[PDB]
């Protein structure tokens, strides 16, 4: 079961 | 004059980076909606109040099938809030999840309603998306695509114009971003490849959880093509995720339109995409609307200057 990513802003 | 007392608070549907979604009833007209709520004070702390701007003003100017509406933005003193539409049948990652994989025909129609309302935000609204990703995308009561959350938007993009900012989901990088260069809307294809391999691969193309090995892979490495793949499909994988933009399906000044005419969309007829006429090939079977069978169980199961103005945030449809 993949785990979710999370968006970045630098 | 909309505030938090309009709406009953029903479900969570989701919660993160992007702060917390909740399925809510607007008490006067007795209709749902999918209310988004930041704390004013977070977005302070991440320098990014430019970002709920920008997703604001992205929301109130696209009109599209396959983009989640905005009925209100309205802020509090502690809050900012952004009632959306509310997309029925849940996050297409809980689907993919389930099901491991996609047909063909399945990722096809989505894809196709994903191409649709990325050439709509670049050749008419000139906003390049910058953060597709699987996690972006709903799914309607009736089966179509929907996409979400416009914060890393780019905006006043035209032709070939390019950004520097460096910014994404890090499995979903283009090479060119990695790779400290200046960037146009090509990305965006990049991103659809990545979700497209996704769905008819059962895994992202470039996979570690450390980044430094993880950039490098996007970098350096050609994508794998399991065996169940037809040759249109590995074709189409293959051209979106040229790593040179320039080579890049949709890479050129005609942008959507080379990966409409691909091989792969053969005989899916563009313009019946846009006005719905395409069967989805999954009807969400929802049993009333307030119904969450496709939404993820850790969530539905739960339930100074700081803290600033936000200037004309406050708004209300009306086409
Ligand atoms: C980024 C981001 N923004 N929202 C989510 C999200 C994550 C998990 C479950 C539901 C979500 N959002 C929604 N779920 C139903 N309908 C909706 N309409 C608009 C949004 C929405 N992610």
């Amino acid at each position: 079961g993949r785990p979710r990513t999370t968006s970045f802003a630098e | 004059r909309v505030t938090m007392n309009e709406f009953e608070y029903l479900k969570l549907l989701g919660k993160g980076t992007f702060g917390k979604v909740i399925l809510v009833k607007e008490k006067a007209t007795g209709r749902y909606y999918a209310m988004k709520i930041l704390k004013k004070e977070v977005i302070v702390a991440k320098d990014e109040v430019a970002h709920t701007l920008t997703e604001n003003r992205v929301l109130q100017n696209s009109r599209h099938p396959f983009l989640t509406a905005l009925k209100y933005s309205f802020q509090t003193h502690d809050r900012l809030c952004f009632v959306m539409e509310y997309a029925n049948g849940g996050e297409l990652f809980f689907h993919l999840s389930r099901e491991r994989v996609f047909s063909e025909d399945r990722a096809r129609f989505y894809g196709a309603e994903i191409v649709s309302a990325l050439d709509y935000l670049h050749s008419e609204k000139n906003v390049v998306y910058r953060d597709l990703k699987l996690e972006n995308l709903m799914l309607d009561k009736d089966g179509h695509i929907k996409i979400t959350d416009f914060g890393l938007c780019k905006e006043g993009i035209k032709d070939g114009a390019t950004m520097k900012t460096f910014c994404g989901t890090p499995e979903y990088l283009a090479p060119e971003v990695l790779e400290d260069n200046d960037y146009g809307r090509a990305v965006d294809w990049w991103g659809l490849g990545v979700v497209m391999y996704e769905m008819m691969c059962g895994r992202l193309p470039f996979y570690n959880q450390d980044h430094e090995k993880l950039f490098e892979l996007i970098l350096m490495e050609e994508i794998r093509f399991p065996r169940t793949l037809g040759p249109e499909a590995k074709s189409l994988l293959s051209g979106l995720l040229k790593k040179d933009p320039k080579q890049r399906l949709g890479g050129g000044s005609e942008d959507a339109k080379e990966i409409m005419q691909h091989r792969f969309f053969a005989g899916i007829v563009w313009q019946h995409v846009y006005e719905k006429k395409l069967s989805p090939p999954f009807k969400p079977q929802v049993t009333s609307e307030t119904d969450t069978r496709y939404f993820d169980e850790e969530f539905t199961a739960q339930m100074s200057e700081r803290r600033p103005h936000f200037p004309q945030f406050d708004y209300s449809a009306s086409s």
